[PDB]
């Protein structure tokens, strides 16, 4: 969707030509965020709409300085789906072998 | 600790040893062991051929890494290389980690 303001007042419009593109780091080659426990989640009640969360990430520091060592990684410098309105994405995962949690 | 591969089995030690070769024994016998012996020494070529099995780097990262470089700036002698005695030498000690990963 287009958003357009004037004065003071906002217009909003389908963009049909726009794309989102999308990928998933599956060789895990960018700093994984998800294993800290972060806000952004699904919501549990399936009537909500939910805000995505921006990705970011942490790189060695030393004080507010970076280090010869900080690296920096361009999301654009891999390989994403473009989406129009009509295209849709999937993809499959097998999860490796975890123990059973004990819930007794 | 000291670092490396561990290994149950690691490579096996290699003995040798020159054999003694007496010197002239006495005419008539004696029970003793023989203390009398050649001098002697031996020299010859060793090789060793180990296969060493590689992992690579598939990095994303976006500007270029640290490695281990030679400085270009004018010195009596060229590091890891011979004296003007023929003493070689080693200047510093090198270790492996250069390239990164994610944690």
């Amino acid at each position: 969707k287009e958003v357009t303001d004037n004065n003071g007042v906002k217009t909003i419009a389908n963009n049909l030509t726009s794309t989102v593109q999308v990928f998933t780091d599956s060789d895990y080659q960018l700093p994984y965020v998800l294993g800290s426990a972060h806000e952004g989640c699904l919501p549990p009640f399936p009537a909500d709409v939910f805000m995505i969360p921006q990705y970011g990430y942490l790189t060695l520091n030393d004080g507010s300085q970076a280090v010869g060592r900080s690296s920096f990684y361009c999301l654009e410098y891999f390989p994403s789906q473009m989406l129009r309105t009509g295209n849709n994405f999937q993809f499959s995962y097998e999860f490796e072998n975890v123990p059973f949690h004990s819930s007794y | 600790l000291m670092g490396g591969f561990g290994m149950k089995h690691p490579p096996p030690q290699i003995l040798i040893k020159n054999t003694p070769v007496p010197a002239d024994p006495p005419t008539a016998f004696n029970k003793d062991k023989l203390n009398s012996f050649i001098t002697q020494y031996s020299t010859g070529q060793v090789s060793v051929e180990i296969e060493w099995e590689l992992q690579k780097e598939n990095s994303k990262r976006w500007n270029p890494e640290i490695q281990y470089t030679s400085n270009y700036y004018k010195s009596n002698n060229v590091e890891f290389a011979v004296n003007t005695e023929g003493v070689y030498s080693e200047p510093r000690p090198i270790g492996t980690r250069y390239l990164t990963r994610n944690l």
